[PDB]
């Protein structure tokens, strides 16, 4: 995954769901602020724990 | 809050507004001992016919 | 393709963002049995998700 | 008319599996959730021989 | 006394949303994405809803 490089705070995001692993960025959207967006699934075989 | 898709971001990049689609309701006057009858469409002009 | 694992080390395929056509796919299948819970049977057919 | 799929050795299942405590006395029967993998899955190779 | 009317409305105009019990709040989609016999047996629930 290719990002831009600054000095803003972000956030990252890991949770888990039957689909797969999901992986959440806060700089694919709101890169000027601070939430908390979709942007990678992970094709896991079994949940993480 | 209601649930209900207000509106969409197209293809094209123009977004656009759905609500419904609204169709008249429609009452009926009548008089007894004289069999006469006619219709009233409400809150709507005569546009529909 | 590949070997069918055992049913304890099942195989899962997902799909999002792309098209599915079971009138290519079920085609090629010898369909023993086929159960729809809480769905029917044609509704993976046609229906989008 | 479709023999470039394989076919594995033989259909095998697991009948028994339990957890087991450290005081070796007490069994807890598993329980595999709703699209998630046992930990018997972990123990038990490819092939049931 | 007038929010005692607009509530009295959007009691009308909230409780369609709700299933009561059913799988989904559009009848439409109930008689497209199910088989008749199942989808008749919803259908009264939530009529009965
Ligand atoms: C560390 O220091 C750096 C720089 O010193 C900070 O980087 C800046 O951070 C601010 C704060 O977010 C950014 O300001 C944002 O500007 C947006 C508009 O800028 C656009 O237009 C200008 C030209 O006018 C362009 O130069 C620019 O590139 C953009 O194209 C606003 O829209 C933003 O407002 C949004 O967020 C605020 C909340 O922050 C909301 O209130 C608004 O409603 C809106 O949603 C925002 O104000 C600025 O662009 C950044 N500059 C650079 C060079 O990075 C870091 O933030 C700072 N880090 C920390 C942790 O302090
Ligand atoms: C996961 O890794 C562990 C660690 O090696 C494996 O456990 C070994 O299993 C073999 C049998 O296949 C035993 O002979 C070893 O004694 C075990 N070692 C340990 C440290 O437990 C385990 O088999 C692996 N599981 C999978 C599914 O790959
Ligand atoms: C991401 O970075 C790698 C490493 O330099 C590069 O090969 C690739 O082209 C980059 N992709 C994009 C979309 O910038």
């Amino acid at each position: 995954y290719n990002i831009t490089e600054d000095e803003i705070l972000e956030w990252f995001g890991i949770t888990q769901t039957a689909q797969g692993v999901h992986l959440f960025s806060s700089r694919y959207v709101d890169l000027y602020g601070g939430n908390m967006f979709q942007f990678a699934t992970l094709p896991v075989y079994d949940t993480i724990k | 809050a209601y649930q209900n898709l207000v509106g969409y971001y197209s293809d094209d990049g123009n977004y656009y507004c759905l609500r419904a689609c609204v169709s008249v309701p429609v009452s009926v006057i009548y008089d007894k001992e004289t069999k006469t009858h006619a219709t009233l469409f409400g809150s709507v002009a005569c546009e529909h016919i | 393709s590949g070997t069918p694992p055992q049913v304890y080390n099942f195989k899962r395929l997902v799909f999002t963002n792309c098209n599915y056509n079971l009138t290519k796919l079920l085609s090629l299948f010898s369909v023993n049995d086929f159960t729809c819970s809480q769905i029917s049977p044609a509704a993976i057919a046609s229906n989008c998700y | 008319n479709l023999t470039t799929i394989t076919k594995p050795l033989k259909y095998s299942y697991i009948n028994k599996c339990s957890r087991l405590l450290s005081d070796d006395r007490t069994e807890v029967p598993q329980l595999v959730n709703a699209n998630q993998y046992s930990p018997c899955v972990s123990i038990v190779p490819s092939t049931v021989w | 006394a007038v929010n005692n009317n607009a509530q009295a409305l959007s009691k009308l105009a909230s409780e369609l949303s709700n299933t009561f019990g059913a799988i989904s709040a559009s009848i439409g989609d109930i008689i497209q994405r199910l088989d008749p016999p199942e989808q008749d047996a919803q259908i009264d629930r939530l009529i009965n809803g």
